[PDB]
């Protein structure tokens, strides 16, 4: 079988440990009061290290794929409680915050009967096996010609384990359990079994203390499951860990931009300048353990349009501190920066601009190299360069009015009937080019004023009473014009009678052009034919 | 781009024929092959960049990348007694110069010219590439030493990328023509479509010829090429489409036909620019009214065509296009579901256009376009606490600034079970209350007391405040009368 997506990063189960002795205190002391007796510095519970490490390998991983990489998150006492699930609808971390703040903190003076990481270790296993809504999506699509999508999930695992001997005891409940279960998701219908497990079992103990357990490489237990195991301080020590598993279990690089210039609002001697670092995909530093990239300050007249070979989601690594939340609403208010990569080589080289697209940042990669399209021909030297009168500005309204904007539904109806959006927009340039003489010398009524309120609505599929009458209105001023014998433009870019001629005959191209449209159309022709000059 | 490497060794100057049936060494005959190259690319494929590379013992670049096939041209004749310095395979000169000038990302083709006579390798190329090897030996020779095998072996370690071209006959000049035609054919055709917006066409070319590409070998293996009608499905402002990332880049550029399809000399472009243009017309209303034209490219396929954004360049009309699939920007939404501004109910654009739709906006907020909490830096626990202290001083006059940063650093810490927190608070919030200057409107101290009573509460866990939905709300009293250095930061537009 294959995984496309559907690689271990799509499904990932987080199950942390709630039994009571993880409200133990971590023994990093937290300075909380900066500036008489400053208060008593708290510690954190064991408990609470976990759930900040887990949420905020949470956010860096929603914020870089809002899509398609999901979590269930699981906590383990005296039994398992999952507090979301596969949809990712229930990839939300508010709720999740409301659910750990009901479950609370761990009860140091219980004691409840049975309690283990193990019950939430079997419920990972067992969550594995569910179908994903992008799962069933590719089964329900591969048919019986495949239904080969494969199935493979992530378990980490924040604990306190008791010894080595007792890390093993888990990894062999697991490895059981994946087999057990194996069989029944392959004689149920809306299961699947799980064709590579990764689990990852991260022991944490309070600052002070030498761990019981000891880190172990990664081993590979089953044809299914293969198994790693940390040992680290909770605290900031436990924080880093997640923050380096983020990267490697979703293949992100850090880029910290530097020389940001900044200042305080309420200063004076303030200017400074700063370093922010971001994590997005790997992808974004291929054409090139962190990237430094180089502020480069923006002048107001820079290109509007850059080439970009790809774009990139980002997630600030410290997104409440000061120097990114500057740069971040920075971004997010409109403004755009862009990236030096540092060379000794002298000329500059700007590869990468940050850019934000309604509120969410992308990293784009840009083009530091020669362009194959440099110098290209020149428009005189090429067909019809050498024309000098192409109607560029009427065109160019042409383009306004075909302005594209995005519709909610997938069809609307228009006559009874449901149509594409982006149909109806081809259908319109039909439309509206079906008289549309490219140059100023090949035209008299489109260098006519007069005739405008007739041409810019005889295109449309049905006429208003009040586009009818703006239709009579502008064919009854070109009667008024031939009788004041009124000069046209068909001039270089003869007789009056010829030009008024040929005016008219030009009319009624434009307006037989578009007949078949409506019954209304067919009149303002009539009106036309009546009052117009015949030889 | 492509590079010509040109064996110079000895070997290239035996007869191509020891009957005497034509007077050519070996390295004649290259030299006309490739001049019959040069010359087809001079004149069907004049964008095309080239670059010689000549190798014996040493190898040298004796060309660098060019569009003057004169002086390629030239360079044929003169490139035996050519000095050759470099040391390394003349297979690692190619990869240094194509990245040199071109990065990694761009194919290039390259040409190996030679009769075949027997760190980091050089194949695969770091970059999407064709070796094409021309022999200038026939089948019968590079058999009967084993050299056929060799070349074989190149293409197989450049995975099959490229072709051996062999001659199984006499090694002759109309032979050789043969099979410098079968390499253009192959790999120096232009791409010919039809540019359409409704009624309005052109016949153009589209350089470089744009890749076949492959979305997923598994999910979608069929190769994509795109259409040659290039339809215009409307006109989108270069401020909306931002910077969009893209496959690849190509100019779009009118083309003479004929009635055989055939493109038409000192006197053919004269009569040809003197005929109006939809291509001239496009490109220029484009840069004037600094838009992008949506291009359908295939079902769920679309690009844009647009003009050279930087005023300083020569400027013509040029085609990006986007991943495949129905929604490659999420700003603009699903391709499809762009539509006429004439079927919305008001305009979007707005009447005075001042306004646009675009861009969407994501469904769910980021994290850093929205409040979040992190509290594993002790700096940010700190600048938490000082935002709700900052406040706390400033009553009654920022009550509400004050019970929304007090609530939030509540809800976090009952998500966090980080219940120590909130008795700390309550502590420093009740000091502050001590500390209360005599000038402080009377409402601040019973708002200080109020909102450390709450907090403590909730640290009780004891179904009080201690819920996360129940918010701690000030105090409704009915008092009836009259940042430094810790501020925000923001961004030095000086220096
Ligand atoms: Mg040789």
């Amino acid at each position: 079988e294959f995984m496309k997506i559907f690689s271990e990063s799509h499904k990932t189960v987080f199950v942390v440990d709630h039994c009571p002795y993880m409200a133990e205190s971590c023994r990093q002391h937290v300075e909380f009061d900066m500036l008489i007796i400053p208060l008593a510095p708290i510690s954190k519970s064991l408990w609470t290290c976990s759930v900040e490490s887990s949420m905020e390998y949470c956010r860096i991983m929603y914020d870089i794929f809002p899509f398609k990489k999901l979590v269930n998150f699981i906590v383990s006492d005296s039994g398992a409680h999952v507090l979301n699930s596969w949809t990712q609808e229930d990839q939300n971390l508010q709720e999740l915050m409301a659910a750990l703040a009901a479950v609370g903190p761990p009860n140091p003076r219980a004691d409840p009967e049975c309690c283990s990481i193990l019950h939430g270790l079997v419920a990972a296993v067992e969550t594995l096996c569910k179908i994903t809504e992008y799962q069933h999506e590719a089964r329900t699509l591969l048919m019986e010609n495949a239904e080969r999508v494969g199935n493979r999930g992530r378990i980490i695992c924040i604990t306190n384990a008791k010894s080595d001997s007792h890390v093993r005891m888990l990894e062999d409940c697991v490895q059981e359990t994946i087999h057990e279960h194996n069989k029944l998701a392959a004689n149920s219908d809306h299961l699947m079994q799980i064709q590579k497990c990764e689990l990852v079992l991260i022991h944490t103990y309070p600052v002070g203390e030498d761990s019981l357990v000891s880190d172990r490489s990664k081993k590979e237990l089953s044809p299914v499951l293969t198994s790693e195991v940390h040992s680290v301080r909770a605290g900031r020590h436990l924080a880093t860990k997640l923050n380096i598993l983020v990267q490697q279990h979703f293949d992100l690089a850090s880029t910290t931009i530097t020389n940001i210039p900044m200042k305080e609002e309420q200063h004076a001697n303030t200017s400074a300048n700063y370093d922010v670092e971001l994590l997005h995909h790997k992808d974004a530093h291929v054409d090139f353990e962190t990237i430094t990239l180089k502020w480069c300050t923006p002048r107001t007249n820079n290109i509007e349009l850059h080439y970009c070979t790809g774009a990139y989601r980002i997630s600030p690594v410290d997104v409440n501190s000061r120097p990114s939340s500057c740069l971040t609403n920075f971004l997010l208010n409109g403004r755009s920066v862009l990236l030096e990569q540092p060379r000794k080589s002298g000329s500059k080289v700007i590869s990468h601009m940050l850019s934000s697209h309604g509120g969410e940042i992308f990293l784009h990669v840009l083009s530091s190299s020669r362009s194959i399209l440099e110098d290209p021909p020149s428009i005189s030297e090429g067909c019809g360069g050498r024309v000098t009168d192409y109607r560029i500005t009427d065109f160019g309204e042409f383009m306004r009015e075909n302005r594209l904007t995005p519709f909610l539904d997938p069809r609307y109806k228009i006559d009874g009937s449901l149509e594409v959006p982006l149909e109806r927009a081809k259908d319109q340039l039909e439309k509206h080019t079906r008289y549309w003489p490219m140059i100023i010398s090949q035209t008299t009524i489109f260098n006519m004023q007069a005739v405008v309120p007739l041409a810019s609505v005889i295109v449309k599929e049905s006429l208003t009473e009040e586009d009818v009458l703006n239709c009579q209105k502008t064919i009854y001023n070109l009667v008024d014009m031939e009788r004041k014998n009124d000069p046209l433009p068909i001039s270089t870019v003869p007789k009056r009678d010829e030009q008024y001629r040929i005016m008219w005959n030009e009319l009624e191209t434009l307006v037989r052009a578009h007949i078949n449209n409506s019954e209304k159309h067919q009149r303002v022709l009539e009106c036309l034919m009546a009052c117009r000059s015949k030889p | 781009p492509t590079v010509v490497v040109m064996d110079v060794s000895l070997s290239m100057t035996r007869p191509v024929s020891i009957e005497g049936s034509e007077e050519y060494q070996r390295k004649h005959l290259a030299a006309h092959g490739l001049t019959m190259l040069f010359e087809h690319m001079a004149t069907n494929y004049k964008l095309e960049f080239t670059a010689l590379v000549v190798f014996s013992s040493l190898w040298e670049l004796m060309v660098p990348f060019t569009r003057d096939y004169n002086t390629l041209q030239e360079a044929l004749s003169n490139m035996d007694d050519y000095d050759k310095t470099c040391l390394e395979s003349a297979l690692v000169g190619v990869c240094n110069i194509v990245q040199q000038e071109w990065g990694g990302a761009i194919p290039c083709q390259v040409v190996l010219v030679t009769d075949g006579c027997l760190n980091r390798f050089p194949l695969p190329f770091p970059f999407p590439s064709k070796l094409y090897i021309m022999c200038m030996a026939n089948l019968e020779e590079l058999q009967s030493t084993d050299s056929l095998e060799c070349l074989e072996r190149l293409i197989d370690l450049n995975n099959g990328e490229g072709q051996i071209f062999t001659i199984d006959g006499p090694l002759c000049l109309k032979n050789v023509q043969s099979m410098f035609g079968k390499l253009i054919d192959l790999a120096y055709t232009p791409f010919h479509a039809v540019l359409k917006c409704g009624h309005l066409t052109a016949d153009v070319q589209v350089f470089p010829r744009p890749e076949p590409f492959v979305v997923d070998e598994e999910i979608d293996p069929i190769p994509k090429v795109i259409n040659t009608d290039l339809e215009i499905v409307g006109f989108i402002d270069i401020a909306d489409i931002s910077s969009p990332p893209v496959l690849s880049r190509h100019l779009v550029l009118p083309i003479a036909l004929n009635k055989e399809g055939d493109e038409v000399e000192n006197s053919a472009n004269q009569i040809a620019g003197k005929i109006p243009n939809f291509c001239v017309l496009l490109h220029g209303s484009l840069k004037v009214e600094g838009m992008v034209a949506i291009v359908q490219l295939g079902p769920e396929w679309h690009g844009m065509l647009y003009s050279q954004a930087d005023s300083k360049k020569k400027s013509n009309l040029m085609m990006s296009l986007f991943e495949p699939g129905p929604e490659p920007l999420p700003w603009l939404g699903k391709m499809a579901q762009l539509g006429p501004i004439s079927d919305a109910k008001e305009n979007p654009y707005g009447e005075d256009d001042n306004k646009s739709p675009f861009p969407l906006q994501p469904k769910n907020k980021r994290s850093y376009a929205q409040n979040v909490t992190v509290w594993i830096k002790p700096s940010g626990l700190q600048t938490d606490v000082q935002k709700i202290l900052r406040n706390a001083r400033k009553l009654p006059e920022k009550t509400q600034t004050f019970y929304k940063e007090l609530n939030r650093l509540r809800k976090a810490a009952l998500a966090f079970g980080f219940l120590d927190l909130l008795k700390g608070v309550a502590d420093m919030l009740e000091r502050e209350c001590t500390l209360l200057p005599e000038t402080a409107h009377p409402d601040a101290a019973f708002q200080l007391t109020h909102a450390a009573q709450q907090l403590k509460l909730a640290s009780t866990g004891t179904s009080e405040y201690a819920a996360y939905d129940q918010n701690i709300t000030p105090l409704h009293t009915d008092f009836s009368g009259s940042d430094i250095g810790v501020g925000n930061l923001i961004i030095d537009l000086d220096a």
